[PDB]
């Protein structure tokens, strides 16, 4: 009995989280797979977004439903943590809470089909580390142009596959990094990506060093070192004020002048100290000052202004300069030491689409990786640009786990099989959950089939054939084998075909999708509110 | 800004369309919008349809024709093909699909060519010579001239192809009854009349139950007994079976006493000598569409005659043709001549309904029934759509003569006759004859989409194995095998008339269509 | 309510027919735009403007949209006028038949993602063979560079003027390049400066080796016309100036009121003579300037001119060759305004105007646009920007290619001949876009008003 | 300013595709679960009021399906397969409908895969072919047999299809009153000679079937409480002419100059109806009905002569009385003889719940009875008639075809293993589809434990597992709460319910499954 909104109770409100699961679900249902066709978004007033990633998708649609947020927030953590699988995850979730209804629906009772879930999951994390394939022995390049060719389609540039996952490769080698002190961790989101409409992707450049989306400030101030001074201050570049509260009173006018005089004379020695040591380029994400300005032409220097924090730290990481927030030192004395600078080849600022951004090529102190895209409108450019992302988020997952998965769908090819069998073990009732969750999961070969326009049937039906005999005659070393295709539109081997995903791809996309099926079965009630 | 200039302000609120902009675009883009409407219609693979019309009533259908009627519509040529198409439905039966798509290929290859700059007008010309071509050709492509009147078997297996056509599952069932009904009724009024059959719908007792009596029926009450006569004396009466009361107003007047007594007493008296008089020339049933007086049901009973009920103008016609006695607006004379025969009549359940059955053994030929039976009366819509369709069909053979292999096969043939035609033609109208000919692989096209298959090199193998001269295969319909069949012991024709009608009136739809260039249209 | 509450959703064959009906319509509204046969159009803006210009980008430009794939093509044609001028006239034209090909294919059921990569090949061999079929040409040779341009311009208006455009294009574009990248020096087109003054007819207007200044002279006395002037550039304000630290002043005696008042005229005059230690003629600024200082600089003879926008003053610097102070007691005769060849105030009617001629070797210059109004100097100001854009893309690359759809023929049986010897399902795709290719020369027929389908033939065969 | 030219009308709806179908899916199972709960022996019955504000319970789903006026298209499929099966055979519509819809429900998962519909329908068609065909080798005669009475199977069948209505726990009284109702009914077999009489009040255990024809009708006239009220053994005139002076007749104007002659005139209109009276009278009767009014002052002449007569009466229950006492309706006074005069054991009229009636009875050649229900409800009326229609239809067709099999779902667990065990010959697509029919059609013992609440798993796994073997009539007992051979406990119901049920739920997945996409009309 409570004002301001009723209640449901029961079937009608399984039956509602399910409708809407299956809402969202078939929102993205036409996304996924090398035949995935992407989505776009007249967004209100026509700033439109074409993209394809799921979880893109789902934070740039407005969602009112409960389970429907809990699953747009659980497609935002998989993005969070592996990239795609947002083609997918989604669909699993949508699909495993279906048929646990569907039980449910029956009168099941739901926490057994939790249980089951539980189990269910445990067995298939257990199988798949029986089922996995170490990269080691194989070649590093090789495996990584094939995971990345892999993701690669499903996307706008997955017929550039080979060409995009090659510059990938090197840019994410070209980010190596020494961890913990033991660890050879590679940072995402290091390597820099700027989006320039104009020319294909196909002349789309990978630059061995860092790019700068700014300008140079004075076009009096020259336009290319050759030489490697580089300096980077975080310390404004202002006439000083008195910063706090300090007001100036005269009682002797005959100083006010000079009192003026060193208000600049101030900011003109930092200056000069600056220069006296030589760095021929700077930048600065505080304001610049005209005062500076004309003095670095007379010194001829490269100056910058209003650069983002992240991108001057990562320029501090590569050409091993150090960032300086202030000019200081052990003794009061503000002073500035050339250990401070850091080193590239050359610097350039360059037109590209009548902009001109500014490039910084191979830091000696260590290299840094920038991609520049290429393309026809913003909106390809900024839909590939998170296409590139995910690629390199994948790629990193490859490194840090020297561990891969045949990919297009041989993870639950074999999966639904294995728990088939693995179901009658258990003797109680969870091994229908256990069985449910096998035909379920199942689903990610028919949604391939069905957006590749074939007889989905059929081709489930040979894929399990397959899998079912790699489950008989134990001598499966001529017996096991894995892989599944689209283009062709019948199996093949995804291993010789190269189509791989990262393991901690399926690995966390199932771990989530049975706790996102776990929170939304066990509702059987909403009460509504009318807001105050 | 906010103001530009109109040089003519004739019109009070009108759409004024010109530059051939409307033709070049606007008017191809509803005709190729029909073409997909009903694109899924047509074929075996092709499943059904429903549409409710704008009272909210309910049409599943397949039969093209039917669900464009059900659609309101609003551009100028969409009406155009769509009651071109409709007028080939009256004349021929199955076709609608036909032309209507004939009719989006032939524009849509034609928008094509005047992109391409060909001059519209010959387009027409190319498009009106190359028709005549195909007319002058097809006759070349009959095989099986079926000639069996009144065989069961023969007519059996040719109408197959249209209740395939329009359902198919149940093509045995409906083959065997609509056989059935065409071979009952031999040329009476001339020439085996489609008026001739009728059909009745009866709720529940699923389509395999479904039968068909060679008399004529009515779900209808009775007023005394329920009895057959193996010699059944059937008595017609449009009139109202009643005393023959004077149009003019006729008020009964009476001056002394006895004038009452006498006046009910004779009423009553010649009622029942009328009702003597019916029943001494052994008439025992009798039936009417005007009112029954209460009297007249009484002396009936008395002298057990049988009574109908309510009937309509055209019931009771056809009841007078299944008995072939002469309805009598006189109720006196119930002349021996003109007066009824049947083999039985009686009143039935079914579905909870009652049934009057004039159950009949006639040699002379009689106008017979189908009895329609199953759950959705939906479903009785349609099959019973699809029955009268084939009966059309059954129709058009006895019109004259020739089968023609269906199955896309015969179109095919067309196509390379035409296009060989084509390179033989020459002038820049052979563009428009090449397209002309490229038009008809929309048929096995749609059979291809309609059965999911790779249409292209369904189309291509199709045209090798029709390169040496095996003008009888055609589209196979099966998954396992995406690839050919051959049409002839399948069995699988069609008929000459209906293929020749169909293309001539898709020829004028789209000669008349391409041919207008602006138009105009005042506000609705 | 399920999903958003108002927002509509469609699908599948529905929306592709959708989206290929409006490419095909962008390209239709633009197809009677190219060729040298070309219409000329005219745009109503939003607030109250006259617009007329063949481009097809501002076309476009000044179009809002619905459909988003509209809005998409729209973006796309801004491109591809940013980075290259023209082929604007064109662009969008062949990308809509390249789609209204492209949907034949679809109701083939052909899967979307294979005709993509069919075009992906097909991109690559067209490449390929544009690269076979071109000719390299001298860049130093004039009267080829002005064949260029005139052959890039003679669709638009400027056609009938073709002498003039491209003798003033060539003069402004060689005059520009920044040699401080070694041999890598870049030109830029934001130094070229282009201005519209109504009056006068189009033969009149001219290129000026220098810059124009639509400002004055501040006071009467100093010389409006000067033969080997001396130019300083102030970027700081000539004037005294607020305190930036919020200072105060207490005086108590009385002299201290006017001492401080007489303090803010000597700091004028030091920094007065601080600039004429140097003997300069001419005081430029984007800030203002105290008619104090222009008292004293009056004394010493200079001009001096105020406010000026930053981009003129960069742009001033260029030609004369100093560099911008900001500074007066940092001033350095580096910077002294040397290589004006002569420096002058005219007036074009009701207004003055500034005229700086003559540089020894001027590397910025402005174009000077007189013509009827300004809505026909914009046209003409547009293709100016798209003729000394293609100049630049000539010094760019000295390679190229026979127009006029004959290039695209040859693409087109290239293409034909890769098709036909490459069979598969990608086949029809390849032959089609070669097919699609063929349209750029029919519609210069249509625009021309023969028998296209003839002579497309006879072109083909 | 010109504008696009549109295709159809504005806003006309359009919805083509998988979300079509799988939209009409779902349409199809919320239709279900307003009638899920309603069959079983526990099962249920439910209660809709119109806009009108007239209440209405039913426990019959066809009877709620056409009170629940469905605008969705597809559903309206399924309503009229309700009234099908309702004119067929009775309870089971409930049954039908669950079938359809859980064969929609089975099906759609495939459908989510792009398999063309005509392959579905194909399998349905075949499988249901072949179920038809099981379940008539598996019927079961009795007449073969030697322990049946020709009706005990009658009375059987009656006990199976009442147990589920609201009288369920009468069924041992309705059942004999039904079976020897019907026993009656011969040979016409037609459900209009028995009427049903909705008396209100009373106890439906005291309802009552009387071997002869009740009104629960009359008319006040001047002397109708006069008239003496029994008739021991009475002659039954039958009169549908009324007996009025010239209320009605014919239309005249008349002309006399004699006064006398007026008074002849009046005089002699009253010698019309003396004379009628007297015919009457003559006659040797002493009960006369009218369809038509009757004047007072005939009333007043059999009450003096000691006659009793009624008019007004509705014509249908005249029917049933001449068809009871073997009379024949006569509206010429005239030509009366005695041949068409029936005769009845007695004559009465009884008060019930305040309501006058009229009763003869005893008449041993009468091939119509009639049922006075008693019932505190209102609602009780029309429910209770409905079940008894149902019970009287079903004992129709049961007489008619000598075919009776199991009930408790025990046919269709039956269908369900032969189906299953077929399947396995079958390779292709085509197995798949079986085996998802199997699965539908077990639904019927699912619903049937869920009313029951029990844990319908263990029920149905026990049930397959001793139904591969053990024996076929094996299903859900309700009381038992498991498995019993309901052939011996006696749930007995006609073949011709399920195999017209299969048949239709077959044509309607057919139906609906055949549609790609709707278009609407404004």
């Amino acid at each position: 009995l409570s004002v301001f909104g009723d209640r449901s109770t029961g079937e009608t409100i399984r039956s509602q989280n399910v409708m809407a699961a299956a809402s969202i679900a078939n929102i993205v249902k036409s996304s996924l797979g090398p035949v995935g066709l992407d989505k776009m978004l007249v967004d209100d007033i026509g700033d439109v977004t074409i993209t394809n990633d799921g979880a893109t998708i789902l934070k740039l649609l407005e969602v009112e439903h409960p389970a429907a947020k809990v699953l747009c927030e659980l497609a935002d953590l998989q993005d969070k943590e592996v990239g795609d699988g947002t083609t997918s995850v989604v669909i699993i979730a949508a699909e495993l809470l279906k048929n646990a209804d569907e039980l449910v629906k029956q009168k099941i009772h739901p926490t057994s089909v939790i249980s089951g879930y539980r189990l269910a999951c445990k067995e298939a994390v257990r199988y798949i580390n029986e089922n996995l394939i170490v990269n080691t022995d194989e070649l590093g390049r090789d495996c990584l142009i094939n995971a990345a060719k892999t993701s690669m389609s499903s996307k706008i540039i997955g017929i550039n596959g080979d060409f995009f996952a090659n510059m990938v490769v090197d840019a994410v080698l070209a980010i190596k990094y020494t961890d913990i002190r033991g660890q050879p961790r590679y940072p995402v989101n290091s390597v820099n990506i700027l989006k320039a409409h104009g020319r294909s992707q196909m002349e789309s450049m990978l630059i061995s060093g860092y790019a700068l989306n700014c300008v140079v400030g004075s076009q009096g101030m020259p336009k290319r070192i050759v030489n490697a001074k580089i300096a980077c201050l975080d310390f404004s570049l202002q006439k000083t004020k008195m910063k706090l509260g300090v007001q100036v009173v005269i009682t002797d006018p005959e100083k006010l002048d000079q009192i003026r005089q060193r208000e600049s004379d101030i900011t003109k020695e930092r200056i000069q100290k600056i220069l006296a040591t030589g760095a021929n380029v700077i930048l600065t994400t505080g304001g610049i000052d005209d005062m500076c300005l004309k003095y670095f032409v007379e010194a001829g220097a490269m100056a910058v202004r209003r650069v983002l924090k992240r991108d001057l730290k990562r320029i501090a990481k590569a050409s091993g300069a150090t960032i300086l927030s202030t000019l200081a030192n052990l003794e009061g004395e503000e002073t500035f030491e050339a250990a401070m600078l850091g080193q590239a080849e050359e610097v350039v600022q360059e037109r590209i689409c009548d902009d001109e951004l500014i490039l910084i090529k191979n830091t000696k102190a260590r290299t840094s990786a920038s991609i520049i895209l290429r393309g026809a409108n913003d909106f390809m450019c900024d839909e590939m640009e998170r296409s590139l992302h995910d690629a390199l988020c994948v790629v990193k997952r490859v490194l840090e786990s020297k561990s891969v998965v045949p990919g297009g769908g041989a993870v639950e090819a074999a999966l639904s099989i294995y728990l088939e069998n693995y179901a009658t073990s258990m003797g109680s009732r969870e091994q229908l959950a256990i069985a449910e969750f096998a035909r379920s999961l199942l689903v990610i070969p028919n949604t391939l089939a069905v957006n590749a326009a074939q007889d989905s049937t059929d081709l489930v039906a040979k894929l399990r054939a397959f899998h079912n005999e790699a489950q008989v005659n134990p001598e499966r070393k001529n017996l096991k084998w894995i892989g599944l295709d689209l283009s062709n539109g019948k199996p093949r081997d995804n291993k010789q075909a190269g189509v791989f995903e990262p393991t901690i791809v399926k690995v966390k996309s199932l771990k989530f999708a049975t706790e996102a099926a776990i929170t939304i079965l066990r509702i059987d009630d909403l009460i509504k509110l009318h807001p105050e | 800004p906010k103001a530009p200039g109109f040089a003519q302000m004739l019109k009070e609120g009108a759409k004024h369309f010109s530059g051939l902009e409307e033709a070049v675009y606007r008017n191809i883009q509803a005709c190729k919008e029909l073409a997909q409407t009903t694109r899924t219609a047509y074929g075996p693979n092709g499943m059904n349809k429903m549409v409710i019309n704008h009272l909210e009533k309910l049409f599943v259908t397949n039969d093209a024709a039917t669900i464009l009627r059900e659609l309101e519509v609003q551009h100028p040529a969409a009406k155009m093909i769509v009651m071109a198409s409709h007028m080939q439905e009256q004349e021929v039966g199955d076709g609608t699909n036909f032309v209507l798509v004939f009719a989006g290929a032939l524009l849509e290859l034609a928008e094509e060519l005047l992109r391409i700059g060909l001059s519209v007008s010959e387009v027409i010309e190319g498009y009106e010579i190359a028709c005549r071509k195909a007319h002058e050709i097809l006759p070349n492509l009959v095989c099986c001239s079926a000639k069996n009147l009144r065989d069961i078997d023969e007519v059996s297996s040719l109408l197959r192809t249209s209740i395939m056509s329009k359902q198919y599952g149940n093509e045995v069932f409906l083959a065997k009854l609509i056989a059935q009904a065409c071979v009952s009724i031999f040329p009476d009024s001339g020439h085996f009349n489609v008026d001739n059959i009728r059909v009745c719908k009866i709720l529940g007792s699923g389509i395999s139950s479904s039968s068909v009596l060679h008399g004529m029926v009515f779900k209808k009450e009775t007023e005394g007994d329920v009895t057959s006569v193996k010699d059944a004396k059937i008595a017609v009466y449009s009139c109202p079976f009643d005393g023959m009361i004077t149009e003019t107003k006729g008020t009964v007047l009476i001056k002394t006493a006895e004038e009452l007594m006498n006046f009910s007493k004779g009423e009553e008296n010649l009622m029942d000598a009328q009702v003597k008089a019916i029943a001494d020339t052994g008439a025992n049933v009798v039936v009417t569409g005007g009112k029954v007086a209460d009297m007249a049901l009484h002396y009936a009973n008395k002298y057990n005659i049988m009574l109908v009920r309510l009937n309509s103008k055209w019931d009771l016609r056809r009841l007078c043709k299944t008995v072939g006695a002469t309805a009598l607006p006189r109720l006196t004379p119930p002349v021996l001549e003109e007066m009824g025969h049947c083999d039985s009549v009686y009143l039935s359940e079914v579905g909870d309904t009652q049934v009057v059955v004039f159950k009949h053994e006639k040699e002379d030929g009689a106008i017979s029934t189908i009895v329609l039976r199953g759950s959705t009366d939906n479903l009785m819509d349609d099959i019973e759509r699809a029955v009268d369709d084939g009966v059309n069909t059954f129709k058009v053979l006895t019109r004259d003569k020739r089968l023609v292999p269906g199955g896309g096969a015969t179109e095919i043939e067309l196509a390379k006759q035409i296009t060989s035609y084509g390179e033989t033609c020459p002038g820049l109208e052979q563009y428009a004859i090449k397209k002309f000919a490229e038009a008809f692989e929309a048929i096995p096209r749609a059979l291809a989409e309609n059965s999911g298959v790779k249409a292209n090199e369904v189309i291509s193998k199709l045209y090798a194995v029709h390169q040496e001269g095996n003008k009888n295969v055609g589209l196979d319909i099966e998954a396992e095998v995406p690839a050919v069949k051959d049409m002839l012991e399948a069995g699988i024709l069609d008929t000459y008339l209906g293929k020749y009608w169909a293309i001539k009136l898709a020829t004028n739809a789209a000669v008349t269509v391409l041919r207008v260039d602006q138009i105009i249209m005042a506000k609705p | 309510l399920v999903l958003s509450q108002n927002t509509k959703r469609e699908s599948g064959r529905k929306v592709q027919s959708g989206n290929i009906n409006a490419a095909k319509t962008i390209a239709d509204i633009i197809r009677t735009c190219l060729g040298p046969k070309s219409m000329m159009k005219m745009l109503l803006d939003p607030m109250g403007g006259i617009v007329m210009t063949n481009d097809g980008n501002a076309i476009l430009r000044e179009i809002q949209v619905q459909h988003p794939a509209a809005k998409s093509m729209i973006e796309i044609s801004r491109t591809q006028d940013e980075e290259v001028g023209d082929g604007t006239t064109s662009v969008i034209i062949l990308a809509g038949e390249m789609l209204s090909v492209a949907e034949h294919f679809l109701e083939q059921q052909m899967h979307p993602t294979v005709v993509i990569s069919a075009y992906r090949k097909a991109l690559d061999d067209m490449i390929s063979t544009l690269k076979k079929i071109s000719i390299p040409v001298d860049i130093s040779d004039s009267d080829m560079m002005l064949n260029i341009i005139n052959s890039s311009i003679t669709t638009k208006a400027i056609s009938r003027w073709s002498s003039l455009a491209c003798n003033i294009a060539l003069d402004a574009v060689k005059m520009v390049q920044f040699e401080e990248n070694g041999r890598k020096e870049i030109d830029i087109k934001k130094y070229a400066r282009v201005e519209k003054i109504p009056g006068g007819i189009i033969e009149d207007s001219c290129v000026l080796r220098g810059v124009m200044i639509n400002k004055d002279v501040t006071h009467p006395r100093m010389r409006r016309y000067i033969k080997n002037p001396r130019i300083v550039l102030l970027d700081s304000s000539l004037e005294y100036k607020k305190g930036e630290s919020q200072t105060d002043i207490e005086i108590t005696r009385e002299e201290d009121f006017t001492r401080i008042l007489q303090m803010e005229e000597e700091y004028i005059q030091q920094l007065c003579e601080d600039i004429i230690q140097l003997k300069p003629d001419v005081v430029i600024t984007e800030k203002g300037i105290s008619d104090l200082a222009q008292h004293y600089l009056m004394r010493a003879n200079i001009t001096a001119i105020r406010r000026v926008r930053k981009t003129d003053n960069n742009r001033i610097a260029r030609a004369c060759g100093a560099r911008i102070v900001s500074r007066p007691e940092e001033l350095r005769e580096d910077d002294v305004g040397t290589g004006a060849g002569l420096l002058e105030i005219k007036k074009i009617g009701d207004e003055y105007f500034t005229f700086i001629t003559d540089c020894k070797d001027p590397k910025a210059c402005t174009i000077l646009l007189r013509g009827a109004s300004k809505e026909i100097l914009s046209e003409v100001e547009r293709n100016l920007q798209d003729a000394m854009q293609v100049c630049r893309n000539v010094l760019l690359d000295p390679q190229l290619v026979p127009g006029g759809g004959a290039s695209e023929m040859a693409v087109a049986h290239a293409l034909t001949e890769k098709s036909k010897a490459m069979t598969g399902v990608e086949q029809w795709p390849y032959r089609a876009v070669a097919q699609a290719l063929e349209v750029i020369p029919r519609t210069l027929i249509q625009n021309c008003g023969a028998s296209t389908i003839r002579l497309l033939t006879s072109l083909r065969a | 300013m010109p504008t696009p030219v549109i295709l159809l009308k504005e806003g006309t709806d359009s919805s083509q595709g998988i979300p079509q179908l799988v939209s009409n899916i779902s349409a199809c199972q919320v239709i279900a679960e307003a009638v899920r709960t309603t069959l079983g022996p526990r099962g249920m019955d439910k209660l809709i009021v119109d806009g009108r504000g007239k209440a209405t319970i039913s426990n019959d789903g066809a009877t709620i399906l056409k009170l629940l006026d469905v605008v969705h298209p597809a559903a309206k499929t399924l309503v009229d397969i309700a009234k099908s099966q309702d004119a067929e055979v009775g309870d089971g519509t409930t049954s039908v409908t669950l079938l359809a819809a859980e064969f929609l429900k089975q099906v759609k998962p495939y459908v989510e895969e792009g398999l063309h519909p005509q392959i579905i329908i194909r399998a349905f068609r075949t499988a249901t072919q072949l179920a038809v065909n099981k379940i008539k080798e598996i019927a079961v005669t009795v007449k073969k047999a030697d322990k049946v009475e020709q009706r005990k199977l009658l009375e059987k069948c009656a006990m199976t299809a009442l147990s589920s209505k609201l009288i369920s726990q009468q069924k041992a009284f309705f059942a004999k009153m039904v079976v020897d109702a019907v026993m009656m009914l011969d040979d016409l077999l037609q459900l209009k000679m028995i009427g049903i009489k909705k008396v209100q009040g009373g106890a439906l255990e005291d309802s009552q079937l009387v071997a002869g024809v009740a009104f629960k009708k009359t008319f006040s006239y001047a002397g109708f409480e006069m008239q003496p009220k029994k008739y021991h053994n009475p002659k039954i005139a039958l009169l549908n002419v009324e007996l009025e002076l010239k209320a009605e007749k014919d239309n005249a104007e008349i002309r006399v100059h004699t006064v006398e002659d007026y008074q002849a005139i009046v005089d002699a209109e009253w010698n019309i109806l003396y004379d009628k009276l007297e015919k009457i009278h003559h006659s040797g009767a002493k009960v006369v009905l009218s369809k038509l009014p009757i004047g007072d002052v005939a009333t007043q002449y059999f009450a003096d002569r000691d006659m009793f007569c009624a008019g007004r009466v509705p014509e249908e229950d005249l029917k049933r009385t001449m068809m009871a006492c073997g009379g024949s309706i006569q509206t010429s006074v005239n030509a009366l003889s005695a041949d068409v005069l029936g005769r009845c054991q007695v004559f009465e009229e009884t008060q019930i719940g305040g309501e006058r009636y009229n009763f003869f009875t005893g008449c041993p050649k009468a091939k119509t009875c009639t049922f006075i229900l008693r019932g505190g409800a209102e609602q009780f009326m029309e429910e209770t008639e409905r079940s008894l229609h149902d019970a009287i239809m079903i004992v129709r067709r049961a007489i008619k075809n000598d075919s009776v099999v199991a009930g408790g779902g025990a046919i269709e667990m039956e269908l369900s293993k032969y189906l299953r065990d077929y399947s396995r010959t079958i390779p292709g697509k085509q197995q798949l589809l079986i085996g998802a029919y199997a699965k539908a059609l077990e639904i019927i013992p699912r619903q049937l434990c869920d009313n029951a609440g029990f844990d319908a798993t263990n029920i149905l796994n026990k049930l397959r597992a001793r139904h591969a073997q053990g024996g076929t009539w094996y299903g859900v007992d309700i009381n038992n709460e498991d498995i019993a051979d309901n052939f011996e406990a006696f749930v007995w119901e006609p073949a011709m319910v399920r195999i017209n049920a299969l048949t239709a739920a077959s044509e309607a997945a057919c139906l609906i499954v055949s549609v790609d996409e709707t278009i609407k009309n404004p």
